RNA sequence: AUUUUAAAAUUAUUUGAAUUUUUCUUCUUAUAAUUUAAGUUGUUUCUAUACAGUACUUUCUUAACCCACUCGUCUUGAAAC
RNA sequence: CCUAUUAGCUGGUUAUUUUCGAAAGAUCUCUCAGGAUCGCUGGAGUUGAUUAAUAUAAUUUUACCAGGUAGAGAUAAUGAU
RNA sequence: AUUUCACUCAUAUUAAAUAAAAUAACUCCAAGUGGGCCAUUUUUGGUAAGCAGAACUGGCGAUGAGGGAUGCUCCUAACGC
């Protein structure tokens, strides 16, 4: 008998091996976690992880951030382990170089078409090994709708929960309890 | 030398004085002199004495000096007085008890024996004030005045301790306790 | 207790039966873990059909194979025996029961001139 | 029939078995009902920091851009 | 690396000596000290305890001196009681 | 390519030679502590007057109960000085804070003054250390000075020897050195306890509390 | 079956013996400021802004000043975690807290033994010396100042 | 199959020094070997000069020492009268 | 036949190993053999740490707080006597 | 009060000690549970109860092993082979 938390074993959490069956990506996970081992780059270190993650924490990255991120180096190379997609509010694109594990067909035709290229993890880890002038950039995690509906609950005070509802009329949720002419208000 | 034969107890004199505070600058320095299993042990009682008797605690206190009081003649039987204090399990007594032998430890430990045996009175209500050998004019108890007298001699009536090797099951016929 | 015959030591004989298959017909002696509440079993009360663990499990080095120190395998035809020509002496073969005795002179045969040891050998004659 | 009408053992058990949480301890804390006539003022000093600070870099920019 | 049996690091010689490389300068120290011969201390035992006897007397007023202490405390608590009987 | 072997052998053995100084400047450190010792009681005899030496600022303790049926607030010292099964030892330096932590566990350790011997020979023989990078540790025994200069050589305190050192007096590296070393899992004694259930220093047998100087008799059989 | 505002607080809101009366003047002299710890002490003399029965004796620093009122952020024990609390009270009964005074003047008397330590280029150890054991004495006493003590008698 | 290396120790020569002064004194200078390094190796017999037995492996059946209360379930608590 | 009506209630609920591992508190309830909701638990995942630190701690030390239980009192108040 | 510039406040042991302190923090989904009982200490009602009701901690439940001849709760001590 010895007294130690969890029996003495340490306990990690998250993923430990990607669970997409997808071939390819087999492959660059096992060409990362090599670079990331052999090497000392904590950028293959990150990367490595990333590619483990699942859909939701690889979320698409917008043309508009991926230029606001890169406005200040123009010469270095935007990183994203997500995809990238078009955005059609955005008016002109300049002269983009970024590795990105899937483009959108439209992404994809606006950056060869204003200069720059699209480039695959295979080909960073062949021209970038180490990650020289690469951006490791990633787009907004929290911000799918799911996210909404998370934190406190909607119905605790100051909560900005979205509930769960059929439709939002006027009828659906929307008297006692959300106004102080019935009862209470949040 | 034998140490199934051999008690642990022994004396310990130790001396103690109180921290120095600024209320006072030299504390009186309590020296005293105890019996127990060893020094660790006679520091302890000496700090419980120290506690009971003085406002002094170990944790206000320091030693000062705790060392072994050894026989001068450990083969010279002397005759020791011991005054004592117990608690019973209804009050508490003073008695003044008499032994004679080689080491005042020794007389402790027969002081021990001798309170567990008769009074029930284990080693924890047992607190010994003033052992000291006394001259066979004033000895006080009969069972040590007839050991003193001018020619001693008695038979040996005690039954044979044999050694475990010869103690055999299964005797050819009836020893005799008579001996001699 | 333990069985230990050259580097191949058995940590255990004599395989477990299932609580009161020895005193009930219907319960069969194959090894079934106890539920139960008072169980006994479960409980691990001393001298009552102690349960399997992972404990008793022969080490890696020395796990699948036969007394006569390599692994088994079991064929169906000649076909079969073809990767056997690169170990035979890490591999006996054993052919499987459903071979008629056509079959199994010729696999007899190829495993003889193959230097591969066969279990079943004296099978069907 | 009868129910135990209340105890309070094992919850201490319970309460350090995830231990005894602290609150995190943001550096900012919203100013929504505090003090107003200074945060209020408190914006106005914020709004013409930045209308300065801004306008020097804009200056410096557009002296460096030609 | 493979673990291989911890070597007792007391009493197996060469790794006890590749673990304190002063090892075997003391040890060897030592011998020589043991392998000293007996008549120089049997001729110099009595000059070093003749210069003890000061020492003994210092030893001996420190215990004659709290034999005195322990004597005068129990004669005085004897006259207390005697004092307080009547 | 090659010199970079002869360099590693040179610096080896500059660092043997410096290790072997200083364990000599420690052994006669040590003797000195002894003749000065003495020398001191002997003059505070001849002169009327008396000499208390200092506390020894290091203690060793020994757990002495399970791991069930204690309070939390026991448990939690127990997990503080790395007292985890129902035989590990570890040294704890003296001071008022540890003592004071001390004191709430006492009736279930035993606890005393190594002396440098005790020490040594605890080190050598049932000394183990985290080998590992930080919370990895991975418990192997010392065996070799190479691992105790790689995580503690920048203290100057590669050797076992240095080691002993540091713990046998509470040196300027003795919570480094402490904690590099896996608390120590002795074998019970060879002649058994007293009376694991009362105090030493009760009248009766007894085991748990301080041994002071006692605690030497302990390891021996305990090691 | 009682649970009021003050309930239970017979004896935890009522003056000291001869220390009745409404606070002192000076009280309303004391100076306070955003983020500084604060002891709340409730002066039953005051009924507005009396704090609530739990947060009497507790700490917490400022979070709020008001014209006459003190809003203080408190830990409290909930069950399985501790959380913030922001208890609103009057200036009776609020006081500076003392709780950081050491560490003040720690602060004040190690920067300015720094300087000079620096200034001299000593290396010097600015953290507390959680003193332990105490070194060897060589200490004199009079013969006559040594008394022989012996457990005494029963009476 | 590029740490059972390196060193550490020991032996035999060898270089200088030190010192407790030397047949296990220590420290290096080189060389060559060993293992006390760097988790058991050797010798001799038997099995046996057999092709399945009286041996060896194994299943079963019996004993013997120690231990062992009907399981499932509701229950705080089941071997439960 | 509707109808395999409903049952907060009783009974049962079928392979192995491994790993983690409870609650019998609490709030509301036509609620007290029930439920919802906290708490305790598992799984998943991210951010971190991986730097013998920092975060952190059923621990202590130092500094500073709050208390009116044990004890004490009746000549200090009230109530007794 | 905020902002920007300065200078600089131990870190080489770490603004007290100790720490198999990141085995952390956070988020999501969800199970079971929501009849408890016992021991030490404290305590209310009761003449008292293996009684009724509470506080702390540890256990039993959910758990075997050695001991207490015997024993759900005691002592030792918790469990791979």
């Amino acid at each position: 008998g010895i007294a130690l938390k969890n029996v003495g074993r340490i306990k990690k959490h998250g993923r430990k091996h990607l669970v997409s069956k997808n071939p390819y990506l087999r492959l660059l996970v096992k060409l990362y976690n090599f670079l990331a081992r052999r090497t000392n780059a904590n950028f293959n270190k990150i990367i490595a992880k990333r590619l483990i993650m699942p859909k939701r924490y690889r979320p698409p990255l917008s043309l508009s951030k991926l230029q606001y991120h890169m406005a200040n180096h123009p010469n270095d190379i935007a990183v994203v382990v997500g995809s990238i997609t078009d955005d059609k509010r955005l008016f002109s694109l300049k002269q983009l170089k970024v590795c990105a594990l899937r483009f959108t067909e439209t992404a994809r035709k606006r950056i060869e078409d204003a200069g720059g290229e699209c480039l695959t993890f295979d080909q960073l880890a062949l021209k970038y090994p180490t990650g020289k002038k690469c951006v490791l950039l990633r787009g907004p995690t929290k911000a799918r709708t799911a996210e909404k509906h998370f934190g406190k609950a909607p119905g605790k005070p100051k909560s900005k929960a979205r509930p769960y509802v059929r439709s939002k009329g006027r009828k659906f949720e929307k008297a006692r309890g959300r106004r102080k002419s019935r009862a209470y208000k949040k | 030398i034998d140490n199934s034969l051999n008690t642990n107890i022994h004396q310990y004199h130790i001396v103690g004085r109180a921290i120095p505070t600024a209320k006072d600058k030299n504390p009186n320095v309590y020296r005293m002199c105890i019996f127990a299993k060893n020094d660790t042990n006679a520091k302890s009682r000496f700090w419980y004495f120290m506690k009971k008797i003085n406002k002094l605690k170990k944790s206000n206190g320091e030693l000062l000096a705790c060392e072994q009081i050894k026989e001068r003649f450990p083969l010279r039987v002397k005759n020791y007085g011991v005054l004592l204090r117990y608690d019973s399990r209804t009050g508490t007594h003073n008695m003044y008890k008499e032994f004679r032998d080689t080491t005042k430890e020794g007389a402790i430990a027969q002081l021990y024996s001798e309170m567990a045996g008769r009074h029930r009175a284990r080693a924890s209500s047992i607190n010994i004030i003033r052992i000291s050998e006394i001259s066979s004019s004033l000895v006080r108890r009969p069972h040590i005045k007839q050991l003193l007298k001018r020619r001693l001699r008695f038979p040996a009536l005690h039954l044979p301790t044999l050694q475990k090797e010869y103690r055999k099951k299964f005797a050819s016929k009836r020893p005799s306790t008579y001996r001699m | 207790a333990v069985k230990k015959v050259g580097k191949i030591i058995k940590k255990r004989t004599k395989k477990f039966t299932r609580f009161q298959s020895n005193r009930f017909m219907r319960v069969k002696p194959a090894w079934r873990k106890p539920r139960g509440i008072d169980c006994r079993v479960r409980r691990r009360y001393k001298g009552t059909n102690l349960m399997p663990s992972i404990g008793y499990g022969s080490n890696k080095k020395t796990k699948f194979l036969l007394p006569n120190n390599k692994y088994k395998y079991v064929v169906k035809n000649v076909k079969e025996m073809e990767p056997l020509i690169m170990n035979h002496t890490k591999y006996c073969v054993q052919i499987a029961h459903n071979v008629s005795s056509k079959k199994r002179k010729q696999i007899i045969e190829r495993a003889k001139q193959m230097n591969v040891s066969v279990i079943n050998a004296k099978a069907r004659l | 029939a009868k129910s135990k009408n209340h105890t309070n053992h094992n919850q201490n058990r319970k309460a350090h078995k995830n231990g005894i949480k602290k609150p995190k301890k943001h550096k900012f804390m919203s100013r929504k009902g505090l003090d107003p006539n200074f945060f209020r003022n408190q914006k106005y000093c914020l709004k013409g920091i930045q209308k300065k600070k801004k306008e020097l870099k804009l200056k410096a920019k557009q002296e460096k851009n030609n | 690396k493979k673990r291989l049996q911890n070597k007792n690091s007391l009493t197996n010689f060469a790794v006890r000596c590749r673990l304190n490389p002063a090892y075997k300068l003391l040890r060897s120290l030592a011998v020589l000290r043991m392998r000293k011969s007996i008549l120089e201390k049997s001729k110099n035992k009595k000059e070093k305890r003749v210069q003890k006897q000061i020492q003994k007397k210092e030893l001996q007023k420190i215990n004659h001196d709290y034999y005195k202490g322990v004597a005068k405390a129990v004669k005085k608590k004897k006259k207390r009681e005697e004092k307080k009987a009547k | 390519a090659a010199k970079k072997i002869k360099t590693l052998k040179l610096i080896n053995k500059k660092k043997r030679n410096d290790l072997r100084q200083r364990t000599l400047r420690y052994e006669e450190e040590y003797e000195s502590e002894r003749k000065k010792i003495i020398e001191l009681k002997r003059e505070a005899r001849k002169n009327n007057c008396f000499y208390r030496e200092a506390e020894k600022k290091v203690v060793f303790v020994i757990r002495l109960k399970g791991v069930n049926k204690l309070p939390p607030k026991v448990r939690s010292v127990f997990r503080l000085l790395r007292l985890l099964q129902v035989h590990n030892g570890v040294f704890v330096k003296v001071n008022k804070a540890t003592k004071e932590m001390l004191k709430i566990v006492e009736p279930y350790v035993t606890y005393g003054y190594p002396t440098l011997s005790t020490v040594r020979k605890l080190l050598y023989k049932r000394g183990y250390v985290r080998v590992g990078k930080v919370r990895r540790y991975a418990r192997k025994k010392i065996q070799d000075n190479a691992d105790i200069s790689k995580h503690l050589g920048k203290y100057n305190v590669h050797g076992i020897e240095d080691m002993v050192y540091q713990l046998y007096t509470c040196g300027p590296v003795f919570k480094k050195v402490n904690n590099f070393l896996w608390a120590f899992k002795l074998k019970p004694p060879r002649k058994g306890f007293k009376a694991k259930r009362h105090a030493f220093n009760e009248p009766r047998p007894g085991d748990w509390g301080n041994r002071e100087a006692h605690i030497n008799e302990l390891i021996n059989r305990m090691i | 079956k009682s649970r009021g505002k003050r309930s239970g607080t017979r004896y935890k809101f009522s003056k000291k013996f001869r220390k009745h009366g409404e606070c002192t003047a000076n009280k309303y002299l004391e100076k306070l400021n955003y983020g500084d710890y604060v002891d709340i002490v409730c002066d039953s003399t005051q009924q507005k802004g009396m704090p609530f029965n739990y947060y009497h004796g507790k700490t917490g620093k400022i979070f709020h000043i008001t014209k006459r009122g003190v809003g203080v952020l408190v830990n409290k024990r909930v069950k399985h975690r501790i959380e913030q609390k922001k208890v609103c009270v009057r200036i009776e009964h609020v006081r500076k807290s003392r709780c950081n005074e050491d560490f003040l003047l720690r602060k004040i008397k190690n920067a300015e033994l720094i300087k000079e330590a620096k200034l001299k280029n000593e290396h010097i150890n600015i953290k507390r010396k959680t003193e332990g054991p105490k070194p060897a004495a060589m200490i004199k006493v009079p013969p006559s100042k040594i008394i022989t003590i012996e457990p005494l008698p029963f009476y």
